[PDB]
């Protein structure tokens, strides 16, 4: 279990984890405020 | 050791090429330019008559192919000249490879004459 | 107003390009059923479609001759005409956010280059370590303008250099 | 003795290695230093022969990759049949085929790309798919959503299976060398049971499912209102209703009065005329036999028992005066060297499936197929392609073997050893065949280009002006169209439309129509054999001269992937292999962007359209157009551009993205193919500097890319821009106009 | 061996087709000839843009 | 030790011949030939292309270029741990020996060498372009 | 012909002589390394020029360095 | 000149490691031209960590 948290801290699956994140986070925000183009 | 095919040693082929006007070893170079410019003149008549621009022309197609095989002759024995030129500063000499390509001149000539004079 | 452009709600060109956008949408519309899910997208695609014109028209954008909204980039004419939220409020969010990251990857490295295996923790990320620099990042532009002033933010000159110089 | 060997327990199953990056190479275990270490990490990751020398377990390796692989692809497959099932329109599609365009995707009303699910019929929005999933699942009897459903999670179990039988076989039974080199017993085994079998139950399905169930569909009965299956298997009253031959049951079969299963067991050919798609019977004749053929394949190779024949003695039996030694060592090469394996397989199966591509459109074998035009254009050039890139990796793993496994020792004078032996001359005639073949048939395109552009098109090669006729083929097509009446007694049309006859149509559309050959498919196909000729030429001298040449004695040293041996001798840029599979690839894209596209206007100009006389798609222009470059260059291209440049607004507005995008990487690969390391390794230095400035540069050294890897992305670009600039123009198109 | 180039006998001593291109190619590039010294440099250019405005 | 002769009676391996043999070069300029003695009969690798038989005993091919002979030499010395040399022939007869020409082979260090083309400075102590315009010719700041 | 070149920052490693594809260069006695060693090169008429002494050099900068030069039948590695 | 596992600084200018840091080695005692034996935390282009350097290529800092 450690070595499979370390596996999940290695480069490519925390750029996963964190473009998933940051991709349902604009993905969230483009659902709720729909079309900005000011502010 | 170089390798062995039926092609490269066999002795019809090593008659045949032996039997060659390029290869006869004791004949002159005009000799040898004028049956090679028969040969070569004769054939080159061809396609320039069949497919040529003048081809659907009567009496000026073959006059016109005929005309053409002799310009490229005409250029066919300027590079001969110029090779000899280049390469050497009996056939495989300056005096006889000029006496080749005015042979090949001469005879290319008179065997595009002979498939005209048809 | 600016630069020979009117505002989009007094523009004519928008409106048109509004009722035409809205004319495709029926055209579409109008050969299906009325509770099927195909004519319910629809009616939200022209509610939003609605929303955003009356959204854009309200926001005092400025449109052209072709009635599309025109961003004025001019710190002192957009803070004169109410044009701020367009391109002044969006660079300063911009640059918040984008030191932000590159102040909590210069802690990062900074952190991780104290070990005896930096590459080790470069290959493989550690994760409370770079929770904790994530949380702390917030207040990366007071920590910038002190690392400034003390001098530490910038190396001297140990760097690497050609045989050129 | 051929049986079962094993080894118990070899690798045990831990997340420890998972946790260490480059484990399985002695090198890459150390870490990183530099960026390039990271893609070293992923390109020597499967390259299972420098990790060990054991080839057994190599074999162990491979074998478990290879059930991976089967896991992925039946998650695909089930993928597609839950998304057929749940996202699609696949049930108003059965009841009117003609008027409902196939879609299995929708998007999110996000963004603004709700556009995309555009008005495909049947009361649904999405993306019109090319597949030919829908043709395919009534062509197998399926009516229903819920069969669909039962599929995928039949293929999702399935998939869970070959995860397990992978981890299975190589961590807790995995498989001895010994078991892995029985190929005698595998060629039985797969051409029996695979092959055999595999068609056997199909054409069992066929015969008990596919042939009642599609039958009452073009009879015009509701699929709701057909039978269910499992009722047809019980109930054999219903199918001696439809085909009384099931009414004597498996009598005739046993008393061997086979002509009484006639009725289902045809031999028509042709197309099914209201369907136009091939007759089901004469399907599953063709499965019923193709099965017994392969049976009576499967019992050759001698394997526990006296009866059968052996590999090894079948290929040192064939010895003769030219050659010498003959086919002795082949045996010991082809079951020691996965390398040698693989490029056998790989030529074979992309030659494979592009004869699939031609079959598959010559002779269409699902109903409302030849009517789906794009679905038609769309697998054709998706076979091609995949065949193609097959037939490149044949080449690649033939130099790989020659540079890795040859060993001469064993290999003295030998099929092999003469082909290595006279190499010269081999690559030499290849050579001159290969520019004699571009100076004849390009020459004719520029002839014709110069002809046309100085206003004398009575010079110029055509049907109308000096006429290049493609006699050989026109013969070839006359008799096999004269072949049904003579030479296949009991056929009662020809096999298919294009040889000649009359015409099938479904719906108003053209199915199928004769396909006339003239001067302009007479120079498109000398083009086809110079580019093939080329593209064997790359890939054939890349693998005889993978081991040495005069310019470089001691290549087979340097390895098969190396850049070069330095700017001495003139310079040794890209003399490895795997170079010249590099060169191979972009000619292999040449060819095969040529062939699609001749297809695409062949397809468009002399086939389909609609039926009132045929009105074509770009009404017949292709005998005339199809001999200047610049006929090819504003009536292919720029004429038909038109629907991919105008789909902004539209359901086929990602089509004009992707053309856009795949310009964009096709442009974006030339950086890389046109530049070297030298200079970005030094602009990164500079970078690095700044980086170093502001305490930022990073402990792993950033490094330009290889001299290699700048070819490998430069390639891998420049293929992806060009081949999916290709697939938006041709979806856009025939999509619209379809 | 070879005439051609004259301004380079390290290129008249190539037997290759090399010989041919780099004498086209390093014809014009005068400071680094066999025997050229600076006012023959200088020179040389000032007869090449007479050559130039002809 | 002293120089050796080239012995042209000295048997070849067993080789059905190739196409990458030699060519004109051979008959107008120059050729190379080495010489090996071998302890058993055994298979190597020709350098032209394909495989050949060594004899047991004194050994003889002919190559084109130098490489070719150093291929086969490292081939030799690495894999059957023999000892071959090599010479340059020419055209006339003219035979040259060479490698190893000091008898010794030139991966290690031998007594009675003179050392050739020694810069005995670093490459940044070298001079600056400037310094070397317009000598007779081409010149690098590093020949001088 | 091309300029081969050697530095007194060698150590007498021997690995450019042992990956030179011609047998150009060789070691001789020195004194100014622990090796007593140094690199030499009284053969570059036969160099092509190929670079592998310097890929295999250690020392940093290259105490081998190969200036391509005039070329002939030799350094050209031509086999015609 | 430095003691081993010290501490210096490169001024050699072509060196990949010049105005950076390594660690010492080892000094050889004889007429040798570059006696100092550094090693670097990070490799050079050709993949080397250690480099010998003169005496007035080092600077213990
Ligand atoms: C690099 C140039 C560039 C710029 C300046 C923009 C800017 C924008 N795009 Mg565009 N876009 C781009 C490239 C760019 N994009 C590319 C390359 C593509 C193809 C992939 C797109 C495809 C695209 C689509 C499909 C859409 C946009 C949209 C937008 C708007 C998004 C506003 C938002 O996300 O809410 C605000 C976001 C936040 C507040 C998140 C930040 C969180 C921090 C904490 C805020 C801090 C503030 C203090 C914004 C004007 C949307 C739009 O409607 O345009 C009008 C939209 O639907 N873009
Ligand atoms: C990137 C370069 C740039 C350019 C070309 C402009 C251009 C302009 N600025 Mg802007 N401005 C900029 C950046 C720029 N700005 C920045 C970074 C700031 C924040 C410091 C401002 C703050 C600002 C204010 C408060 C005002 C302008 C104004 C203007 C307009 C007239 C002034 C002029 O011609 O000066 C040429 C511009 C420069 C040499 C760049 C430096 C800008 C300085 C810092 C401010 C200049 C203000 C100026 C003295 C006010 C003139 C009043 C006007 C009625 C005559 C002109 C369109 C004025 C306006 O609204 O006109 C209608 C105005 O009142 N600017
Ligand atoms: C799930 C439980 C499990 C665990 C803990 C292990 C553990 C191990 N395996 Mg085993 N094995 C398993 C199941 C498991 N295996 C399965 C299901 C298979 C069949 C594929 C195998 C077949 C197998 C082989 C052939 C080998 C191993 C090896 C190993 C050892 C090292 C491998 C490693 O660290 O890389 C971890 C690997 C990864 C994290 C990558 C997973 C790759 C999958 C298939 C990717 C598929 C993704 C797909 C392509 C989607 C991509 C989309 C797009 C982004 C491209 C390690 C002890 C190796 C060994 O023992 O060497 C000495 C070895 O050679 N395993
Ligand atoms: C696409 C199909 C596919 C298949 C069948 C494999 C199969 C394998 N990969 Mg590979 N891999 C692939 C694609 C694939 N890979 C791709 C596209 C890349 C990026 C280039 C890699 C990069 C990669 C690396 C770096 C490594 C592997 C390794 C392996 C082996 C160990 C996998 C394992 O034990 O986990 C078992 C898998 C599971 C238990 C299920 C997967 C679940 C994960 C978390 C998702 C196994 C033979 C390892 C290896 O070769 O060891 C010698 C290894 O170190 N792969
Ligand atoms: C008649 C029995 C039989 C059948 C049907 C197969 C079928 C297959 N083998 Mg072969 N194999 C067999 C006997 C058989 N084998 C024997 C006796 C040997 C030893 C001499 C081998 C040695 C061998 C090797 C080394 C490899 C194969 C591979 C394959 C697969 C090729 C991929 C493909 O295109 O299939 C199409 C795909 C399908 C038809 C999917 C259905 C597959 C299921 C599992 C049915 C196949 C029957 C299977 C043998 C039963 C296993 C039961 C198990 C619980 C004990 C295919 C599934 C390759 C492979 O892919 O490994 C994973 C491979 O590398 N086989
Ligand atoms: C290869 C695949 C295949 C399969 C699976 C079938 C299957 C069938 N066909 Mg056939 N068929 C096929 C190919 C196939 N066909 C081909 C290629 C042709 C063309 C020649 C035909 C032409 C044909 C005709 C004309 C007819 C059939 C019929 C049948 C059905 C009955 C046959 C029968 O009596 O078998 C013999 C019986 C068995 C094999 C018994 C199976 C063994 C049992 C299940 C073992 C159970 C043991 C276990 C211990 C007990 C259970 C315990 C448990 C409950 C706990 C059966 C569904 C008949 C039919 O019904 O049509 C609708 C029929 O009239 N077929
Ligand atoms: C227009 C683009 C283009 C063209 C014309 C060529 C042409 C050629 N390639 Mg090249 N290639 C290309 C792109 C191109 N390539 C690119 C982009 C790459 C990078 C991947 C390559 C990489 C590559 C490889 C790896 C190979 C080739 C080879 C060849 C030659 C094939 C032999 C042949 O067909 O001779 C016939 C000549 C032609 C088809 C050229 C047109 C001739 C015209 C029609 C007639 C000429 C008469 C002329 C008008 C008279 C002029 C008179 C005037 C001077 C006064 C041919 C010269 C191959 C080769 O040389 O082996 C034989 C080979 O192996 N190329
Ligand atoms: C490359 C392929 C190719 C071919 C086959 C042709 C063919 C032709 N051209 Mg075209 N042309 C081409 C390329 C080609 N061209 C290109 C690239 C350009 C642009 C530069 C042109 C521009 C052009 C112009 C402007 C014209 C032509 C014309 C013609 C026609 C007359 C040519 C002629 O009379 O030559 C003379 C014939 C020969 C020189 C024959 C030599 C070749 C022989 C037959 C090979 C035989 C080898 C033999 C089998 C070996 C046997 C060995 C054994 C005995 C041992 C002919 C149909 C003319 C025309 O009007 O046509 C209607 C014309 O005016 N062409
Ligand atoms: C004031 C004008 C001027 C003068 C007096 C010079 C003088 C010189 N230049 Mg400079 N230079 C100039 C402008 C000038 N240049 C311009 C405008 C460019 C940008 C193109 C350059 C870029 C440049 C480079 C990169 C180099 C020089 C070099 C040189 C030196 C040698 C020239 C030579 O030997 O090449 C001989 C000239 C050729 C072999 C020309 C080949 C033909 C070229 C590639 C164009 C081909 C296109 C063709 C004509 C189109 C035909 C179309 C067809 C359909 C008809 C000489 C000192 C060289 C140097 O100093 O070396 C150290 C050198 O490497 N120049
Ligand atoms: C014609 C070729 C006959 C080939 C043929 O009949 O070979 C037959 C000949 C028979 O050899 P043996 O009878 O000794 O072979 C015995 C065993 O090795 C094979 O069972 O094979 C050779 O001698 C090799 C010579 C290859 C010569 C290569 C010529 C290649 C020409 C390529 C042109 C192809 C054009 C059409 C392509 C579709």
């Amino acid at each position: 279990m450690k070595d499979f948290t370390t596996y999940l801290s290695t480069a490519p699956v925390i750029a996963t984890i964190w473009f998933t994140f940051t991709a349902g986070l604009l993905i969230e925000i483009n659902r709720y405020f729909p079309d900005p183009l000011v502010f | 050791g170089m390798l062995e095919t039926p092609v490269t040693s066999a002795p019809i082929v090593a008659t045949y090429l032996s039997n060659l006007p390029a290869y006869r070893t004791g004949v002159a170079p005009v000799l040898r330019g004028v049956e090679i410019g028969l040969a070569h003149g004769f054939l080159l008549a061809g396609p320039f008559i069949k497919l040529g621009p003048l081809r659907n022309v009567p009496e000026t197609a073959e006059i016109a192919g005929s005309l053409s095989a002799a310009g490229l002759v005409l250029i066919l024995a300027l590079c001969l000249s110029i090779y000899g030129s280049a390469q050497f500063q009996p056939l495989f000499s300056a005096d006889g490879w000029s006496e080749f390509a005015a042979g090949f001149l001469v005879g290319g000539e008179a065997g595009v004459a002979w498939a005209y004079v048809c | 107003d600016i630069a020979g452009l009117t505002p989009c709600s007094e523009s004519k060109a928008y409106a048109k390009l509004e009722k035409k956008e809205l004319k495709t949408l029926e055209k579409r519309l109008k050969q299906y059923e009325a509770d099927s899910a195909p004519a319910v997208a629809l009616k939200a695609t022209m509610e939003r479609t609605k929303a955003r014109f009356a959204n854009y028209a309200k926001a005092g954008l400025l449109c052209g001759n072709d009635g599309l909204p025109h961003l004025i980039a001019d710190p002192g004419l957009a803070l004169k005409y109410g044009h701020a939220g367009e391109v002044f409020i969006p660079t300063f969010g911009f640059l918040y956010v984008a030191g932000y990251i590159g102040y909590v990857g210069r802690q990062y490295l900074i952190a991780v280059k104290g070990e005896a295996k930096p590459t080790d923790k470069e290959i493989i990320i550690d994760v409370p370590l770079a929770t904790k620099l994530a949380w702390q990042g917030a207040g990366w532009p007071l920590a910038a303008v002190q690392e400034l002033q003390r001098g530490t933010l910038l190396e001297k000159e140990e760097n690497i250099t050609v045989s050129p110089r | 003795k051929v049986k079962i060997a094993v080894d118990r327990n070899p690798v045990e199953t831990s997340f420890e290695k998972w946790a260490k990056p480059g484990h399985f190479s002695r090198t890459l275990s150390k870490g990183p230093n530099t960026t390039t270490w990271i893609w070293n990490l992923h390109a020597d990751a499967h390259d299972f022969d420098s990790h060990t020398s054991d080839l057994e377990e190599i074999s162990r390796k491979v074998f478990s990759a290879h059930f991976g692989q089967l896991g992925i692809i039946f998650i695909w497959l089930s993928g597609m049949y839950f998304h057929g099932a749940r996202f699609s329109n696949y049930e108003a599609w059965l009841s009117d085929p003609t008027h409902i365009k196939p879609s299995a995707q929708v998007v999110w009303p996000i963004v603004g790309q709700e556009i995309l699910n555009g008005d495909v019929g049947g009361g649904f929005q999405g993306i019109q798919i090319t597949s030919g999933f829908f043709q395919l699942w009534r062509a197998s009897g399926i009516t229903s959503e819920l069969q669909l459903y039962t599929t995928a999670i039949g293929g999702l179990v399935m998939a869970a299976a070959m995860f397990f039988a992978g981890w299975f076989h190589y961590h807790k039974a995995a498989p001895k060398l010994e078991w892995f080199q029985n190929v005698e017993s595998m060629l039985n085994h797969h051409l029996g049971g695979l092959l055999g079998l595999g068609s056997l139950a199909w054409a069992g399905h066929q015969i008990h499912v596919s042939l009642p169930v599609n039958k009452l569909l073009d009879a015009g009965v509701d699929p709701k209102e057909i039978p269910l299956p499992h009722d047809l298997l019980l109930n054999r009253a219903i199918m001696a209703d439809l085909y009384p031959s099931f009414a004597k049951g498996i009598a005739p079969f046993f008393t061997l009065n086979w002509s009484e299963y006639s009725d289902f067991l045809t031999f028509k050919g042709g197309l099914n005329p209201v369907t136009g798609g091939l007759w089901l019977s004469d399907t599953a004749h063709h499965h019923v036999a193709i099965a017994v053929l392969f049976l009576v394949a499967g019992h050759m190779y001698r394997t526990n028992w006296g009866i059968g024949h052996s590999m090894k003695e079948i290929l040192e039996a064939h010895r003769g005066p030219f050659t010498g030694e003959g086919h002795v060592g082949l045996y010991e090469i082809l079951t020691t060297s996965w390398h040698a394996q693989l490029a056998i397989n790989l030529a074979l199966f992309g030659s494979l499936s592009i004869i699939v591509a031609h079959h598959m459109y010559a002779m269409p074998p699902y109903p409302y197929l030849a009517t789906d035009y794009g679905t038609q254009l769309s697998l054709f050039t998706h076979h091609t392609w995949i065949g193609g890139f097959c037939i490149v990796g044949a080449g690649a793993h033939a130099a790989i073997f020659m540079v890795r496994d040859y060993d001469p020792t064993n290999n003295y004078n030998n099929l092999l050893d003469r082909v290595i032996r006279h190499r010269d001359a081999i690559i030499s005639h290849l050579n001159w065949v290969c520019i004699f073949l571009g100076f004849h048939s390009f020459g004719l395109y520029i002839h014709n280009d110069t002809m046309s552009a100085l206003g004398r098109p009575q010079d110029m090669f055509s049907d109308t002006a000096i006429q290049l006729q493609p006699v050989f083929a026109q013969w070839i097509q006359n008799t096999h169209f004269l072949a049904p009446q003579l030479t296949a007694p009991n056929a009662l049309a020809a096999t298919s439309l294009t040889w000649g006859g009359d015409l099938v149509a479904v719906g108003g559309k053209v199915a199928m129509m004769p396909i006339s050959l003239g001067t302009s498919d007479f120079m498109v196909h000398h083009i086809h054999a110079f580019t093939i000729h080329v593209t064997v030429l790359i890939l054939l001298k890349g693998v005889l001269f993978a081991r040495s040449s005069r310019l470089i004695p001691d290549k087979a040293n340097l390895g098969f992937r190396f850049p070069c041996d330095g700017p001495g001798r003139g310079g040794t840029c890209q003399v490895s292999a795997w170079d010249h599979v590099f060169l191979g690839l972009f000619w292999m894209y040449n060819s095969l962007s040529i062939v699609i596209f001749h297809f695409s206007w062949k397809m468009q100009s002399d086939v389909w359209g609609t039926v009132t006389g045929v009105s074509h798609i770009t009404g017949g222009n292709f005998a005339q157009s199809a001999n200047t470059i610049n006929g090819w260059l504003r009536d292919f291209l720029w004429a038909q551009s038109s629907q991919v440049i105008q789909s902004y607004g539209s359901a086929l507005s990602a089509y004009g993205l992707i053309f856009l995008g795949a310009h964009f990487v096709w442009a974006f690969s030339l950086m890389f193919l046109f530049s070297g390391r030298g200079y970005w390794q030094e602009l990164i230095e500079s970078i690095v500097w700044a980086h170093n400035k502001l305490k930022v540069a990073p402990a792993i050294q950033p490094r330009a890319l290889s001299i290699t890897q700048g070819r490998a992305v430069g390639v891998a670009h420049y293929l992806l821009g060009g081949i999916a600039t290709t697939w938006s123009f041709f979806l856009a198109r025939i999509i619209s106009v379809g | 061996h070879k005439l051609f180039p004259k301004f380079s006998q390290g290129l008249a001593q190539d037997p290759t087709t090399r010989r041919i291109w780099y004498g086209l190619a390093m014809a014009h590039d005068f400071e680094s000839h066999d025997g050229m010294t600076e006012e023959n440099l200088y020179q040389k250019i000032f007869a090449s843009h007479f050559g130039q405005l002809s | 030790w002293t120089v050796p002769t080239l012995n042209p009676d000295t048997p070849s391996p067993i080789f059905g011949g190739s196409t990458g043999g030699l060519l004109r070069k051979a008959q107008t300029e120059e050729f190379y030939v080495i010489t090996w003695e071998a302890k058993k009969e055994q298979i190597f690798e020709m350098p032209t292309g394909g495989a050949a038989i060594m004899r047991q005993g004194p050994n003889l091919l002919k190559f084109g270029k130098k490489e070719q002979c150093l291929a086969l030499t490292t081939q030799l010395r690495n894999k059957f741990k023999l000892t071959p040399c090599f010479y340059r022939v020419f055209p006339d007869g003219k035979v040259q020996y060479l490698h190893p020409a000091d008898g010794v082979y030139p991966e290690k260090v031998n007594a009675g060498r003179v050392g050739a083309n020694q810069n005995m400075r670093r490459i940044g102590q070298n001079v600056n372009p400037i310094k070397v315009k317009f000598s007779g010719r081409m010149m690098s700041p590093a020949e001088i | 012909a091309h300029i081969v070149k050697i530095y007194d920052t060698c150590i007498g490693c021997t690995q450019c002589v042992r990956a030179c594809p011609l047998d150009v260069l060789e070691m001789v006695p020195w004194d100014g390394c622990k090796a007593s060693q140094m690199a030499s090169a009284p053969r570059t008429e036969d160099c092509v020029g190929c670079k592998r002494c310097e890929t295999a050099c250690p020392t940093d900068f290259l105490s081998v360095r190969v200036y391509l030069g005039s070329e002939s039948t030799r350094s050209m590695g031509l086999s015609y | 000149g430095p003691k081993r596992g010290s501490l210096v600084k490169i001024l050699r200018p072509e060196s990949y490691w010049f105005n950076q840091v390594g660690k010492v080695v080892s000094v050889d005692q004889s007429g040798v031209r570059y006696p100092v034996v550094v090693r670097f935390e990070n490799q050079n282009y050709a993949g080397v960590t250690t480099n010998n350097y003169a005496l007035d290529e080092v600077v213990a800092a």
